[PDB]
RNA sequence: GCUUUACUGCAGGCUGUCGCUGAGGACUCUCACUCCGGGAGGAGGACACCGAUAGCCGGGCA
RNA sequence: ACUCGUACGGUCACUGAAUCCUGCCCAGUGCAGGUAUCUGAACACCUCGUACAAGAGGACGAAGGACCUGUCAACGGCGGG
RNA sequence: AAACAUCUCAGUAUCGGGAGGAACAGAAAACGCAAUGUGAUGUCGUUAGUAACCGCGAGUGAACGCGAUACAGCCCAAACC
């Protein structure tokens, strides 16, 4: 079975959804964790220094 | 004449001799069965405590913390590393056990601030330290001309920023002359070379 | 290279775990205050999914209902006893001291009260040889002479289900069904049939182990494969 | 080759010819307290030790003469250029 | 990426030593400590575990 | 984790239904056992050195190695004259 | 470093914890232009690419002092009550 187009047909599973805390469609309803703000994993807000250039 | 306190001090100079030696052998048995952080009504080394700032007063807390002995509990590298950085066994943390003890106690009492701490011995694998914490919100402390300084907002979370007793010594701030070039005023300001 | 299969095992992932939730009971000798008075009646005989051997359901006098590691010859209605003064019949459990030497025994405790550790698989049994006030010498199924505290409890008789190993599996499918009831990864790909990256015997233009198969006791995991600290190999001599 | 144990020759100390005695330089024992010794201890740590992880060079097919010429009257010795010699045996 | 008796190191295993650790080149005991027991108590015991260090093995890994 | 498991177990490998069979080799390499003697680190101990210290040397000697033995359905070998 | 292992990139990137409006440091068990001398602490200029480190390779790299800025000095533990 082709890994491309033919394998795209079984994709009717809902995972990432609108997050209660940040509003982004990143709340993974299976994991109950937002990949954008960290809701469900961290009280503190998700954020990293690599999200911007080193000297900025 | 000699203070009664001077006798507690004298005994602790050699914790493996005389009566104290036997107390320890007794005590540790119960300590080893106790938790990581245990609040105690009275300081095991009263002279030590009073000397550090302890007072039989409201808002003053003492707690004994257990910490494992030894070097860094380190995970081996999972990617490329030059030989110099492949190390595991001999690496040791830059923060001493007493300091770890102070932080663990402090986290257990989020509202209190660490005043100071001292050692109360060790066995083959634990090290025990008693930490003196203070309630900066309790009047009685707010009204004490000797401890009120710790109530200032600038002192929130002293231990975590190395403003503690053991914190400052462990940071190399002991000496005011030779040897403290990369230490004072801070390790970070000196590029982290001490 | 990559971690070898024996290393994937230790992580305890689904593939390597036993289907515990599907198991029936943790066969252990009952605890008796003392006196031995404790007796019960066999209410049924069931299949043990964790041992491919039968097991017995027992109702004890004090209301307790527990499955038991069943020796051969136990049936519904029988009355089993557990205690120092228990009669000496198959199916009963008592300390090696109260057991007459020369009697076959099973589900022997390693240390008094641990509930039984030795001789529990299909049709096996231990052999109580010597007594004493200090040591009870038992011969385990492997043939070893084990010195045990005479206070260690045991069950009279040989474990039920003897002869299971006598029948060949005949086909892959039958192994399959059994393997599905154990904490094991099956089937087994030979190391020499793998790539160098996957196993110390992997690689090569043809199939053969790279070095000799006998590996030192001190070899680290990832390398300890083949014949571990073999004192000898082959059949000759 | 052969070489006389004693012979007349210039003594740079006496500043005049005198009988000298020839001897092969016996190696002196190390004290282990030189700077290089302290640097080895100091600088060796986890991983490769740089220069201190190196091992003993090798050998030239023939070594040069390594001798001491000792004045027979003032007792002071001096050193000279050596020359390649597969073997050096003294006469008497 | 892979290999190995390439170079150099790093995990891991084995082993001595020190600390925990106590009483009277082989020995007893019990009090720490470990395990078994619901408890009473039983087994083991200054060893083991753990911390430190030393020697050997060490493409398992860099 | 294996394991609600306990040698009729389960781990680690090789070969690959049945049938007839599976010879010779333990020197090398590997594993394992033994070991008078030899070698074998550090601590403690002894000697020299230093009013101390660095350092040099000795005594003792674990695992390991030398040495001996077992082992090929262990890596493998089975020629020239 | 014309490869590379110590070294270098660098205590940098990145990660964990936490404060404030600024942090941190701070009234000598200091300095050691050795003195009949200086006098808490930051910071700026300089000292100086000096001393020191280093397959003594490539590289790395202070401080005292001085001229400035701003200046500030105190509280416990104990003795005796
Ligand atoms: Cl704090
Ligand atoms: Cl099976
Ligand atoms: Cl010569
Ligand atoms: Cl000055
Ligand atoms: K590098
Ligand atoms: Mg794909
Ligand atoms: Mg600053
Ligand atoms: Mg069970
Ligand atoms: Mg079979
Ligand atoms: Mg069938
Ligand atoms: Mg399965
Ligand atoms: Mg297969
Ligand atoms: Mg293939
Ligand atoms: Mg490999
Ligand atoms: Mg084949
Ligand atoms: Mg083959
Ligand atoms: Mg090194
Ligand atoms: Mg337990
Ligand atoms: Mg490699
Ligand atoms: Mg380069
Ligand atoms: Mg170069
Ligand atoms: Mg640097
Ligand atoms: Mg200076
Ligand atoms: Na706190
Ligand atoms: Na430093
Ligand atoms: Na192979
Ligand atoms: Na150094
Ligand atoms: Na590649
Ligand atoms: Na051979
Ligand atoms: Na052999
Ligand atoms: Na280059
Ligand atoms: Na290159
Ligand atoms: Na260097
Ligand atoms: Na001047």
């Amino acid at each position: 079975t082709g890994a491309g187009t033919p394998s795209q047909g079984k994709k009717n599973t809902t995972t990432h959804t609108k997050c209660r805390r940040c509003g982004e469609k990143s709340y993974h309803t299976k994991k109950k964790v937002c990949s954008s703000c960290g809701f469900g994993k961290s009280a503190k807000r998700r954020d990293y220094e690599w999200q911007s250039k080193a000297g900025e | 004449a000699r203070s009664a306190y001077s006798y507690i001090r004298e005994a602790w100079k050699r914790p493996k001799e005389g009566q104290i030696a036997e107390l320890m052998w007794h005590r540790m048995q119960e300590w080893r069965n106790e938790p990581a952080v245990v609040r105690i009504e009275r300081p095991t080394r009263l002279d030590r405590a009073r000397s550090l700032g302890y007072k039989a007063k409201q808002g003053i807390i003492v707690v004994r913390v257990a910490i494992r002995k030894g070097s860094s509990r380190r995970t081996r590298f999972n990617k490329g590393r030059r030989s110099k950085r492949m190390m595991v066994n001999r690496i040791t943390r830059k923060k001493n056990i007493q300091r770890i003890a102070e932080e663990r106690a402090n986290r257990k009492f989020p509202n209190l601030r660490v005043l100071n701490s001292y050692s109360v011995g060790e066995d083959g694998r634990h090290k025990w330290h008693e930490v003196i914490l203070i309630d900066p919100d309790h009047p009685a402390i707010k009204s004490d001309d000797q401890l009120s300084w710790i109530s200032r907002t600038r002192h929130r979370l002293r231990t975590f920023r190395g403003l503690t007793s053991a914190g400052r010594r462990c940071r190399g701030l002991r000496g005011q002359g030779k040897g403290s070039e990369k230490v004072r005023p801070s390790l970070r300001v000196n590029g982290a070379k001490a | 290279g990559r971690r070898i299969q024996g290393q994937r095992r230790g992580r305890g992932t689904s593939t390597f775990r036993a289907p515990s939730h599907r198991y029936k009971a943790d066969l252990e000798h009952r605890k008796v205050e003392d006196g031995d008075v404790i007796a019960g009646t066999v209410v049924d005989i069931e299949h043990d999914p964790a041992r491919s051997a039968p097991v017995a359901a027992v109702e004890f006098e004090d209301g307790d209902r527990r499955l038991i590691l069943a020796p051969e010859g136990v049936g519904v209605g029988d009355e089993l006893q557990v205690g120092v003064d228990a009669e000496i019949a198959p199916g009963n459990t008592l300390p090696l001291a109260e057991i007459p030497e020369g009697v076959p025994v099973c589900n022997v405790e390693s240390s008094p009260g641990d509930g039984g550790k030795f001789a529990r698989a299909s049709g096996v049994n231990a052999q109580l040889l010597t007594h004493d006030r200090n040591v009870a010498v038992v011969k385990l199924p492997s043939g070893e002479m084990k010195r045990l505290d005479p206070q260690c409890r045991a069950t009279i008789g040989v474990v039920g289900g003897g002869g299971r190993t006598d029948k060949p599996f005949v086909k892959a499918g039958n192994k399959h069904h059994k393997m599905k009831a154990r904490g094991t990864k099956w089937p087994n790909v030979r190391g020499v049939a793998m790539n160098a990256v996957d196993h110390p015997f992997g690689g090569g233009g043809r199939q053969h182990p790279g070095k000799p198969k006998s590996i030192s006791r001190n070899a680290p995991p990832g390398r300890k494969v083949g014949d571990i600290a073999s004192k000898r190999t082959g059949r000759g001599g | 080759m052969q070489m006389p144990r004693r012979f007349n020759t210039y003594c740079p100390h006496c500043n005049e010819h005198q009988e000298h005695e020839v001897e092969k330089v016996r190696s002196g024992r190390q004290t282990g307290m030189k700077w290089i010794d302290r640097q080895r201890e100091r600088n060796s740590g986890i991983g490769n030790d740089g220069k201190f992880s190196k091992v003993p060079g090798g050998d030239k097919p023939t070594k040069k003469t390594d001798l001491k010429y000792r004045c027979g009257e003032c007792g002071k010795a001096h050193l000279r250029e050596g020359w390649r010699a597969g073997r050096l045996e003294f006469q008497e």
